[PDB]
């Protein structure tokens, strides 16, 4: 580990400086780093840690849905053949983004999930696997796409079963594991109705229980209960 | 594309 | 070189599907590879290897500035002692800003310039040497400040005196070389009077020529016309 | 910051 000579403290400290400065692959680098000191991550470190990653592989993602469209077009009939290189650059960008993916995996596996006892990390950390198994699903294409997918389906189900015996509905956790579970039933299992069904409940569950909370609180949810409309919006 | 977090 | 065994075509063409997806660092290896491959390059091909760069070192100026801003406020009267880590992270962002710069001007001096006779090609590869000698500037602190100024100003005044012999005053080239010389002067030598003038002296003798431009040329001649007019607004 | 191309 590069980071391995540098105080836990200053990786934190840097993550902070990096997001600041919009330089997401330091900022994964010194939450990495973090990570591999060994001693669990409070709230803030596991934000840090997520944020970094989650801008890193979207860009991944970007990139790759652009390089695919351009890949597709070249495969329809009165496209002129322009060799191997659509294909050599959209798979250059894919095993990349893969490798982001198994780097969190690997963080995951290597010992965050297993040292998370509490609900607000354990969830935060099994939405974290569902997520990367989802973006590995997106890319895959071969013999292991039904256990990529079945992995993803896994882990949001293991954190969605937590969450609804640990935290109230209104959890901005609870509510974000939600949507992207949804996501993933629409996008990944070609299962929009379970899609639908999942954003529904969970929106109308954290609607009545908006009462209960602070001015800061309500804030927070209603935020991502926005999101949960947005999606049943755009399927509907 | 939709919503995630 | 990791590029040695590309194709000069393909690198190429994958750093235009880079640029396609906005994979600006990516976009600049295959450019630097291909100008490793020693032959000329075309104006498209200089294009792109400009469009990469700029791209790239864009971003780690910006994280500069927002990195010795946090430096700046930490070393006023009543800040708190946070440690060594923004000066480290700062040093690290310039060390790898600074590697871009010296990566480009290696390219330009091993072998483009000394290969560029036409107008267009010497100019452009000559306003590019000033332009990250004026990057070095921007973080240069000690000893070589002088002469790295001298450097760009040296590169800059090379490209004017060709630019005004071999060039119309609308130019597109020859525009851009004098608006960034015209930021030079502002930004970097403490001589804005002689910014503005080269600002105005610029616009004022394109407005004349634009009459014998058709409309594609005079679209392009315009826009940078436009950002002429945008610096001494803001300087004026 | 001023326009550079
Ligand atoms: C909504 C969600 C769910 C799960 C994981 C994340 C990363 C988010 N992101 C997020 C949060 C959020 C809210 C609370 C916490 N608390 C703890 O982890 C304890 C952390 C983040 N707040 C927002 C607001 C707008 C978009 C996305 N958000
Ligand atoms: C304006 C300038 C001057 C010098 C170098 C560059 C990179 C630019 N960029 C640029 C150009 C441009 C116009 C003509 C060419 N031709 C050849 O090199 C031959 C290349 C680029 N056009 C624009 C338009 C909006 C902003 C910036 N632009
Ligand atoms: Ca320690
Ligand atoms: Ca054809
Ligand atoms: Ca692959
Ligand atoms: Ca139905
Ligand atoms: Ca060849
Ligand atoms: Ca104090
Ligand atoms: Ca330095
Ligand atoms: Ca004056
Ligand atoms: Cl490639
Ligand atoms: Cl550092």
């Amino acid at each position: 580990g590069a980071m391995g000579s540098m105080e836990r403290a200053s990786l934190i400290q840097k993550a902070k400086l990096a997001e600041q400065a919009e330089r997401y692959e330091d900022m994964a680098a010194f939450m990495k780093g973090a990570v591999e000191k060994g001693e669990e991550l409070s709230c803030e470190e596991r934000n840090l840690l997520s944020v970094a990653y989650k801008n890193v592989v979207g860009g991944q993602r970007a990139a790759w849905r652009v390089l695919s469209s351009i890949e597709q077009k070249s495969n329809e009939e009165g496209s002129e053949e322009k060799g191997p290189e659509v294909r050599e650059y959209r798979e250059k960008v894919e095993t990349e983004l893969q490798g982001v993916c198994d780097t969190v995996l690997g963080l995951l596996d290597s010992h965050l999930i297993k040292e998370a006892g509490d609900a607000e990390s354990r969830v935060f950390y099994l939405k974290m696997k569902g997520d990367y198994y989802r973006y590995l699903a997106e890319v895959a294409t071969g013999d292991d796409k039904k256990r990529i997918i079945d992995s993803a389906r896994s882990a949001y189900q293991e954190a969605m079963d937590i969450s609804k015996k640990e935290m109230p509905p209104t959890n901005p956790i609870r509510l974000g594991l939600a949507l992207n579970f949804s996501v993933f039933h629409y996008e990944i299992a070609n299962s929009p109705e379970e899609a639908i069904s999942l954003a529904k409940t969970t929106f109308d569950e954290a609607m009545a229980d908006l009462h209960t909370l602070s001015e800061d609180s309500y804030k927070d949810s209603t935020l991502i209960m926005q999101l949960l409309r947005d999606n049943l919006t755009l399927w509907t | 594309f939709p919503a995630t977090v």
